[PDB]
C-alpha cells in the first residue's frame, strides 16, 4: 500500500481490498512519515483495539 | 471594598462587592466556594487577606 | 556504601486496620460548613494497612508495590524513617526517585539508581561524646543519569532519644498522576505504644514533583563491622489508594474534620 | 489571566510528526517518547529550526525512540537504552538478530 513503486492518477484513483490480514500498523514507523493521518469514525488510539 | 465593583483575582473577573472575611485560609489556599459552587471569598495576592 | 546487614529474626506478615485515615484536601479550594462529595483514589475505610517493625533483632524494609498510590505512615520515635525509593527496577536500568531527610537537609532527586539489596542509613549512638551524630549512607552506588534534583536549605535535626511509647505519627499520601508526583502529609503528636492511632485528620498537600518516571514499586529507608547491629523502636504502615468516592465534613473553619467512605 | 504551575517542555523532532503532540494522538512520538494527557491544559508551541539545528553533513545530536513494550503514560520520560525484543526469543548483550 505505502510503498508501491507507482501510485494512480487521482484521477483513475486505485482501490484495493484489504482482508484477512492484522492490523499492526506500527511496522511502518521507522519508514512512514506521513505529514496527515486524520480519522474520522475512530480515534487513532483505539485502532490497535 | 464595601462598593459593586467588577474585580479580576488572578484572572477571576466578576463582579460583586468585596468585604473583609474572618474566613481562615490554608496558605495552599486561595479562594473559597459557595454551595452553589460560585467563588465566594478570595485572599488578595498584594496584601494577603 | 553498599553493604548487606542480614542479621535479623524472622516474622510473619502483621496487618492492621485502616479505621478512618487516609483522607486527603482533594483540592485547593477552601469550603466550610458544608458535606462535599468527591471521588478520588482514598485509602478505603477499614482496610488492611500492612504493618512493618523496627526492633532492637528486627529491620524490615521490603521493596513493596505501588499501585493506584500508596497511603504510609509511622508511629516514630527518635527520627527512625527518613525517606523513600520509588522506581520499577531499581537497578539502573530505569530511573528511581530518591526522597531522602538526612542530617542536614532534605534532597529528593531522580537518577538511574543502582540501589543496594538493603539500603539504609547510620547514626553513631553515644561515641563518647554524649550527642547522637549520623555518619552511614549506604543506599545506591552511583546516580549517574539526573533528570530531576532539588535540596533543601540546611538545618540540624536531632537523631537521639529513648523514651518508651512513640510521640510522633506522620503520614504521607503519595500518588503518580500523568507524570505529577503528588505526596500529602500531616503530622500529630500521640503517645502510643504498638499500633496505628484511632482517629482521624486529613493530609494537607505538600509538595507535586514532575518528575514522570514509571513507578511500580517502593522502598522505605531507615535508619540504623558490617554485620550485626541494633535497630531503632519505630514502626510504619503502608496501605493503598483504590478509587472511591468519599462524602467529606468541612467545619465553620474549613478543616475537613469527618469524613464517610461511600462503598 | 495567571498561571498557577507553568513547565515548558523543550524539545526537537521531525517537522512530520508536529501533529503528534495534540493531546489523544498516535505515532512514535505520541506512542514511544512524549504522551500528552487527554485533559491537557496549556499551550502547544513550534517553529521550523532547520537554520538552526541542521548540519550539513547531518546532525545526530537529536535522538528519538523508536520502539518501546507498551505505549508510555503522559509526561512519561522514557530513558532508558535495553535493548528492544522483536522475536520471541530473549535478547541478551548489546545486540543479536
Ligand atoms: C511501568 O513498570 C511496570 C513494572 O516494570 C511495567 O509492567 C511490566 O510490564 C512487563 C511487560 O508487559 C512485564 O513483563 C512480563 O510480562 C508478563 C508477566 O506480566 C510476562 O509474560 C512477560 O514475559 C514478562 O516477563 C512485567 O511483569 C510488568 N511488571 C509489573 C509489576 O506488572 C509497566 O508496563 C510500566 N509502564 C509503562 C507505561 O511502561
Ligand atoms: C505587593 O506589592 C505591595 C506593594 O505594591 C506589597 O505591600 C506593601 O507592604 C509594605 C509592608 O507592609 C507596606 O508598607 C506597603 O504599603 C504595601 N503596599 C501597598 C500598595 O499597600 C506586597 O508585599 C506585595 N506582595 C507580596 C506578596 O509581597
Ligand atoms: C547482597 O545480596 C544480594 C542477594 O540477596 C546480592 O545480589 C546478587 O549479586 C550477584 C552479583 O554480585 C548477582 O549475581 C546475583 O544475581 C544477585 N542476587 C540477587 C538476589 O539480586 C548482592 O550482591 C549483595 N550485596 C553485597 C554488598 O554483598
Ligand atoms: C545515560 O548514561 C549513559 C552512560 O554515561 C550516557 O552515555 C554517555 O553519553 C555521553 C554523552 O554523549 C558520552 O560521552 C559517553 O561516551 C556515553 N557513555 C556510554 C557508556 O555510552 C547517556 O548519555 C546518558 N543519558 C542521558 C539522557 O543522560
Ligand atoms: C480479617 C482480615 O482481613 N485479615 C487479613 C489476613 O487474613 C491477611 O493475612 C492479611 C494480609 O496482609 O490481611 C488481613
Ligand atoms: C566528637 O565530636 C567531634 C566534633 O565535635 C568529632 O570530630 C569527633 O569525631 C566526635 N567523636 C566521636 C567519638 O564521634
Amino acid at each position: 500500500v505505502f510503498n508501491a513503486t507507482r501510485f494512480a492518477s487521482v484521477y483513475a484513483w486505485n482501490r484495493k481490498r484489504i482482508s484477512n490480514c492484522v492490523a499492526d500498523y506500527s511496522v511502518l514507523y521507522n519508514s512512514a512519515s506521513f505529514s496527515t493521518f486524520k480519522c474520522y469514525g475512530v480515534s487513532p488510539t483505539k485502532l490497535n483495539d | 471594598k464595601n462598593k459593586c465593583v467588577n474585580f479580576n483575582f488572578n484572572g477571576l473577573t466578576g463582579t460583586g462587592v468585596l468585604t473583609e472575611s474572618n474566613k481562615k485560609f490554608l496558605p495552599f489556599q486561595q479562594f473559597g466556594r459557595d454551595i452553589a459552587d460560585t467563588t465566594d471569598a478570595v485572599r488578595d495576592p498584594q496584601t494577603l487577606e | 556504601q553498599c553493604v548487606n546487614l542480614t542479621t535479623r529474626t524472622q516474622l510473619p506478615p502483621a496487618y492492621t486496620n485502616s479505621f478512618t485515615r487516609g483522607v486527603y484536601y482533594p483540592d485547593k479550594v477552601f469550603r466550610s460548613s458544608v458535606l462535599h462529595s468527591t471521588q478520588d483514589l482514598f485509602l478505603p475505610f477499614f482496610s488492611n494497612v500492612t504493618w512493618f517493625h523496627a526492633i532492637h533483632k528486627r529491620f524490615d524494609n521490603p521493596v513493596l508495590p505501588f499501585n493506584d498510590g500508596v497511603y504510609f505512615a509511622s508511629t516514630e520515635k527518635s527520627n527512625i524513617i527518613r525517606g523513600w525509593i520509588f522506581g520499577t527496577t531499581l537497578d539502573s536500568k530505569t530511573q528511581s526517585l530518591l526522597i531522602v531527610n538526612n542530617a542536614t537537609n532534605v534532597v529528593i532527586k531522580v537518577c538511574e539508581f543502582q540501589f543496594c539489596n538493603d539500603p539504609f542509613l547510620g547514626v553513631y549512638y553515644h561515641k563518647n561524646n554524649k550527642s547522637w551524630m549520623e555518619s552511614e549512607f549506604r543506599v545506591y552506588s552511583s546516580a549517574n543519569n539526573c533528570t530531576f534534583e532539588y535540596v533543601s536549605q540546611p538545618f540540624l535535626m536531632d537523631l537521639e532519644g529513648k523514651q518508651g511509647n512513640f510521640k510522633n505519627l506522620r503520614e504521607f499520601v503519595f500518588k503518580n498522576i500523568d507524570g505529577y508526583f503528588k505526596i500529602y502529609s500531616k503530622h500529630t503528636p500521640i503517645n502510643l505504644v504498638r499500633d496505628l492511632p484511632q482517629g482521624f485528620s486529613a493530609l494537607e498537600p505538600l509538595v507535586d514533583l514532575p518528575i514522570g518516571i514509571n513507578i511500580t514499586r517502593f522502598q522505605t529507608l531507615l535508619a540504623l563491622s558490617s554485620s550485626g547491629w541494633t535497630a531503632g523502636a519505630a514502626a510504619y504502615y503502608v496501605g493503598y489508594l483504590q478509587p472511591r468516592t468519599f462524602l467529606l465534613k468541612y467545619n465553620e473553619n474549613g478543616t475537613i474534620t469527618d469524613a464517610v467512605d461511600c462503598a | 489571566l495567571c498561571f498557577t504551575n507553568v513547565y515548558a517542555d523543550s524539545f526537537v523532532i521531525r517537522g512530520d510528526e508536529v501533529r503528534q503532540i495534540a493531546p489523544g494522538q498516535t505515532g512514535k512520538i505520541a506512542d514511544y517518547n512524549y504522551k500528552l494527557p487527554d485533559d491537557f491544559t496549556g499551550c502547544v508551541i513550534a517553529w521550523n529550526s532547520n537554520n538552526l539545528d541542521s548540519k550539513v553533513g547531518g546532525n545526530y545530536n537529536y535522538l528519538y525512540r523508536l520502539f518501546r513494550k507498551s505505549n508510555l503514560k503522559p509526561f512519561e520520560r522514557d530513558i532508558s537504552t535495553e535493548i528492544y525484543q522483536a522475536g520471541s526469543t530473549p535478547c541478551n548483550g548489546v545486540e543479536g538478530f
